[PDB]
RNA sequence: GGCAG
RNA sequence: CUGCUACCA
RNA sequence: UACAAACCAUGAAAGUGUGGCCUAUCGAUCCUUUAGUCCCUCGGAAUUUGAGGCUAGAGGUGCCAGAAAAGUUACCACAGGG
RNA sequence: UAACGAGAUUCCCACUGUCCCUAUCUACUAUCUAGCGAAACCACAGCCAAGGGAACGGGCUUGGCAGAAUCAGCGGGGAAAG
RNA sequence: AGCGUGCUACUUAUACUUCACCGUGAUUGCUGUUUUGACGCUUUCACGAGUAGGCAGGCGUGGAGGUCAGUGACGAAGCCUUUGCUGUAAAGCUGGGUCGAACGGCCUCUAGUGCAGAUCUUGGUGGUAGUAGCAAAUAUUCAAAUGAGAACUUUGAAGACUGA
RNA sequence: UUGCUUAAUUGAACGUGGACAAUUGAAUGAAGAGCUUUUAGUGGGCCAUUUUUGGUAAGCAGAACUGGCGAUGCGGGAUGA
RNA sequence: GGCGAAAGACUAAUCGAACCAUCUAGUAGCUGGUUCCUGCCGAAGUUUCCCUCAGGAUAGCAGAAGCUCGUAUCAGUUUUAU
RNA sequence: GCCUAGACCGAGGACUGCGGUUUUUACCUAGGAUGUUGGCAUAAUGAUCUUAAGUCGCCCGUCUUGAAACACGGACCAAGGAGUCUAACGUCUAUGCGAGUGUUUGGGUGUAAAACCCGUACGCGUAAUGAAAGUGAACGAAGGUGGGGGCCCAUUAGGGUGCACCAUCGACCGAUCCUGAUGUGUUCGGAUGGAUUUGAGUAAGAGCAUAGCUGUUGGGACCCGAAAGAUGGUGAACUAUGCCUG
RNA sequence: GCGAGAGACCGAUAGCGAACAAGUACAGUGAUGGAAAGAUGAAAAGAACUUUGAAAAGAGAGUGAAAAAGUACGUGAAAUUGUUGAAAGGGAAGGGCUUGAGAUCAGACUUGGUACCGGGCCAG
């Protein structure tokens, strides 16, 4: 017998795989694999890291973040990297030109990019022109913005959206929620 | 499917997985949402606190086609012009010839004054527009024209 | 009959509901009759339009 | 008839110590809720004075 | 809580 | 103070 | 319990005082009623009554997280309980 | 309270196998044969003593022991059946 | 071969040590030799009790799309069987016998999909067991006939009973 | 820096700039730490040592800490949660 | 409802409310059962509220999915100081 | 230091390493068993079945703190037999498109319930907040500070840039409370500046749709099970009582 | 109701209660309740005839692809049972582990190569 001061046979918890049998992700996957596994650069361990997520973990990024992205000091030039889908913003007064890797460009934001003189590559295009990741910039979309996230944690004085299938005055406004009703939580 | 379900792992379990002194029941505590005041007042007030109770004042034959008004912010505005003719009319729009919006034949009752404008005047026709909106509309040499 | 943090719902599903469940299996053979009625009303009058 | 047991402490600190007892986790920067609110409102002054010195300087 | 002796 | 009558927290 | 913003009492003053030297001495939703704002609504448009809202108290649940409630069965029934 | 009572009760005479205390006899069974032929019940089954054990075992532990196949009876046990 | 105490040896648990094998978790490396499996191969180490319960990977059944230009009256399916083989297992395959018209493997879809129990349901069958029993109403007997066969039928003779 | 505070050039809080580098300031260990969502069963317990209350006591009733049985086989206590 | 020289008696083997069909698969916090294999992890009988005490909700204990990171700073333990 | 008896095992499968002896780019006991001999292949060997012997082994399922129980169900066998479907939902995952998304109410079309095509509306999302009248989201590089993977410059270290995310201090929108400018249907308006207040908000969108497991609520609702309640009918051939006729 | 076409439906304990002389048989005074029950073979070719027997039947024969299809009819499981054979058995039997005995099954002289080379298994 053995005094065990951790639980045996536990998994390690993380994604070593997609989830997706998407046959040219997989691809990815073996190319990314390829270069972490043999190239030493931490861009590659962490882009074959990434490829595994689910979609919750790959929120779209706006072409309003790649252009502050590329608004930081130093950083007009680099390689904007996004594991995930590119989507428009309509908000944009003007974007710059880039080069952007991405899993997925909408039309608009696809569109916008080759506008205004830049380049909309996938991410094995990357690995030819960046195999080590050089001068890129990696770019991850909001995850706490997702709607799921706003009843997460509810419990009094928390904070937080109720799970709730309408919105009116009727509708859980009244006890526990105003002190002339009782309580407020 | 129902190979993929559990109940085809339960089989040859005693008690599909429902517990040998739970015993799954009828119904254990009442049905639907009862109780609510006297055995689910524990879960009732955590997770939906404020259902218990009358606030504000009825309205009797409330028709809601009286309180339509879609709103549109600033930062939007620009996409009611036409694509086709955006760049021109960003570049070439002036005083004397300034892109019209009619903000209410695409759908919109109120004017809101969210984000920032291109430097360019335009001419927005709007049923209501709001204090900074129309502020900020004009500030950049455009104006609000009100419509019904 | 609460539990966990979930929406209150309203299904409202106490009286005799199966007794009144229209299910809508006619609705192809439905809209080909109606072609059908379309058709031959509009050969029955042309060239006068429908 | 319905004499049970009544209260027990007992596998209570088993039950602690399968996943707890874990300590807060510390900041840097603790909330000032509760800080009194005559020091809290000057305090809002000073940092937007010493917030503009440094961005001049 | 209203009347009344 | 007795009698009668009245009773949604 | 400790402060914040007022307005006060007391003391020469510093101070002290948000009930009782401290540890008990008490009460939701719905309804009613009063005070406050004299503010919002009565939805075809108004005026005046009336009604409904918003904020704070009171009327009470002592089985005190709070049903509206008398017995008998030796004629008895059912689900169960070692 | 006369009369009445398959009502409850006590005493007396007669009477007797109720008893002392049992015995004998008859028919029909049971019994054996030919023919006919069910049912209840059935976890598996069936020898005891002690132990421990859900605190009264057929099974477990330790002992006693233990030899085919059976018939008529019997009512201790099967915490027998209903 | 008891009681108190000391000593030596010896006995043996699913425990400990070394080694083999299974699995789980982690871990080393593998593309100019990656090379028709990289959801693969490979190096190393540690670990394995389990009701209620959770999850994962599999076995099996009816039907559906596709595929094997699959098996089959020269014998499908079913059934019986110390003929065996494979798998930890759920099970799969096979020899012999019987039989007579359909059936399977693989990639998927689907569900009225797996039984030892529910005083379960319907059907069937035991032990009991050639056992309990076939005992109220007085009672039958001889002979002949008929018939393969007569306690029980018919006729005769008798003996009885119901007893208006 | 401030509208707080001081009689004040005093302080309070938050800062710009500079110095002190792996003996960065006890031990031992660390199949790593932190974070989130979601859902099952359960909500009759019982026993032993020690502490302990009621009771003459109880294989009694009630608490404390720990370890167990329940949920667990294996060797020993003949037998036995 | 009937009928009752009255027993809750009788009303088609049914009576302290007949029988038949339907509502109806009435409801049950209660009893019983709940069907293949292997692998990995693995409890609770405790807190608070409840006409709550054979039941629920709630927190705890458990599984699964992971996510952010990679020795960062953690511990059912000791030492020293207080 | 030396000598000496026995038992169990032999995983791996070209080479690669560490050592040792070096007479040597050789050899070894040094990153896991070889050599030799005999016998057998009609068989020594292995498996299963039956049975004996030794040893251990109580009847399963169930509720239970506790069952082999003198607790309950079970005589036997075959066939049937119990978490389903639906409406609306939570989490997670996969997929398509993405500030949008959803063709299938309908229309077109067809090789005719299929497949293919079409679009207005509408739903959800893109704005919140207040009971309401109503109002309605940039001081700033969409803020500051401490961290932060990755990237850039380096060269232990160090510097720059730092998405997601975490802690913290602010800004903006609605409500509440205070102040109350130019003005005016003189009671309206509400500029401006604030407040230990408050919102399921803003602060370069993330959603919509289909499907799957799991979980939820209403439904017969995992299967079987009341005593009862109600609606509409059938009985006085038994029996109770009255009447008529014997 | 009348007439049609279909199905990822059920396949005779299922599917309607009813695949059949089924709302039939049967029960109840009555209202009502209400089953079980499909399958020889391509074709009856449904076994002439002889013999034993009172007969039913049996034994020969005959038809048939088959009588291991004879209407007590395709296949023909289990419970339960007869016979034959094998074995065991002092107040149950059954099970696991291990070996013996008996029975069954298997395998390298290989798809061996040319007296020899070498191999397989069991052992010293
Ligand atoms: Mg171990
Ligand atoms: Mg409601
Ligand atoms: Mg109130
Ligand atoms: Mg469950
Ligand atoms: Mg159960
Ligand atoms: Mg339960
Ligand atoms: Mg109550
Ligand atoms: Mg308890
Ligand atoms: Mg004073
Ligand atoms: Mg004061
Ligand atoms: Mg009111
Ligand atoms: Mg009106
Ligand atoms: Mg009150
Ligand atoms: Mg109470
Ligand atoms: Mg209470
Ligand atoms: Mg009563
Ligand atoms: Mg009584
Ligand atoms: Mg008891
Ligand atoms: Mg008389
Ligand atoms: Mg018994
Ligand atoms: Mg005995
Ligand atoms: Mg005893
Ligand atoms: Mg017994
Ligand atoms: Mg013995
Ligand atoms: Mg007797
Ligand atoms: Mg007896
Ligand atoms: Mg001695
Ligand atoms: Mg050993
Ligand atoms: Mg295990
Ligand atoms: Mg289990
Ligand atoms: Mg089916
Ligand atoms: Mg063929
Ligand atoms: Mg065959
Ligand atoms: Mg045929
Ligand atoms: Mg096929
Ligand atoms: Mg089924
Ligand atoms: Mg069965
Ligand atoms: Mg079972
Ligand atoms: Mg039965
Ligand atoms: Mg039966
Ligand atoms: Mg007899
Ligand atoms: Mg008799
Ligand atoms: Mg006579
Ligand atoms: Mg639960
Ligand atoms: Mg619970
Ligand atoms: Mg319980
Ligand atoms: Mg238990
Ligand atoms: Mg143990
Ligand atoms: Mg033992
Ligand atoms: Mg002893
Ligand atoms: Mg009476
Ligand atoms: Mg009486
Ligand atoms: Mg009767
Ligand atoms: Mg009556
Ligand atoms: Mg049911
Ligand atoms: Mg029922
Ligand atoms: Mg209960
Ligand atoms: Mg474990
Ligand atoms: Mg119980
Ligand atoms: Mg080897
Ligand atoms: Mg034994
Ligand atoms: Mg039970
Ligand atoms: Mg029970
Ligand atoms: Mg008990
Ligand atoms: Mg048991
Ligand atoms: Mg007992
Ligand atoms: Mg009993
Ligand atoms: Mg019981
Ligand atoms: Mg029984
Ligand atoms: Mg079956
Ligand atoms: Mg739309
Ligand atoms: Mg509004
Ligand atoms: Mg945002
Ligand atoms: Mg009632
Ligand atoms: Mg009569
Ligand atoms: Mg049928
Ligand atoms: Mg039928
Ligand atoms: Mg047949
Ligand atoms: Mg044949
Ligand atoms: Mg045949
Ligand atoms: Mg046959
Ligand atoms: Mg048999
Ligand atoms: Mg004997
Ligand atoms: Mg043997
Ligand atoms: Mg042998």
């Amino acid at each position: 017998g053995r005094d065990h001061t951790s639980k045996q046979h536990v998994r390690s918890g993380h994604r070593t795989a997609p989830k997706s049998d998407n046959v040219y992700l997989q691809l990815l996957v073996k190319l990314y694999s390829f270069l972490a596994r043999r190239t030493d650069a931490p861009f590659n361990k962490v882009i074959l890291k990434s490829l595994f997520l689910s979609k919750i973990n790959r929120p779209p990024v706006s072409v309003s973040r790649i252009s502050r992205a590329l608004k930081q000091k130093g950083a007009a030039e680099k390689t904007i990297v996004v594991v995930g889908t590119v989507t428009d913003d309509n908000r944009l007064l003007e974007f710059p030109k880039a080069t952007i890797a991405a899993l997925r460009f909408t039309a608009g934001a696809k569109d916008r990019i080759l506008k205004n003189g830049g380049e909309a590559i996938t991410l094995d295009q990357l690995a030819l022109r960046a195999p080590k990741g050089q001068n890129t910039l990696i770019v991850r979309g909001p995850r706490n913005s997702r709607e799921a996230v706003r009843h997460f944690g509810f419990g009094p004085h928390k904070g937080k959206a109720p799970r709730i299938l309408s919105k009116g005055r009727k509708f859980e406004r009244a006890r526990g929620r105003r002190r002339s009703r009782g309580f407020k939580v | 499917p129902t190979r993929l379900t559990k109940t085809r792992k339960h089989r040859g379990n005693v008690s599909a997985g429902k517990g040998r002194i739970g015993k799954h029941r009828k119904h254990p505590g009442g049905r639907g949402k009862a109780g609510g005041q006297h055995h689910h007042r524990t879960n009732l007030d955590k997770y939906h606190p404020g259902y218990f109770g009358k606030v504000g004042m009825r309205y009797f034959h409330k028709q809601q086609n009286h309180f339509w008004r879609p709103e549109i912010n600033l930062d939007k505005l620009w996409t009611l012009v036409d694509s086709e003719k955006k760049d021109e009319y960003l570049s070439k729009s002036s005083a004397s010839a300034a892109p019209v919006i009619d903000t209410l034949a695409h759908g919109y009752g109120k004017v809101l004054g969210k984000g920032r404008l291109p430097e360019v005047p335009v001419i927005v026709k709007a049923r209501f527009v709001s204090k900074l909106a129309e502020e900020k509309i004009r500030a950049v040499g455009g104006v609000v024209e009100l419509v019904a | 009959a609460i539990s966990k943090n979930l929406p209150l719902l309203n299904n409202h599903f106490r009286k005799h509901w199966q007794e009144r469940v229209r299910v809508h299996f006619d609705q192809a053979g439905k809209k080909a009759s109606r072609r059908q009625s379309r058709l031959r009303k509009a050969a029955k009058i042309a060239p006068r339009p429908i | 008839m319905a004499k049970s047991k009544n209260h027990t402490a007992h596998n209570q600190t088993r039950k602690a110590h399968r996943n707890g007892i874990k300590k807060p986790k510390t900041y840097k920067y603790p909330s000032l809720k509760g800080v009194d609110a005559k020091f809290k409102r000057n305090h809002r002054y000073a940092l937007h004075g010493t917030a503009k010195a440094l961005a001049k300087a």
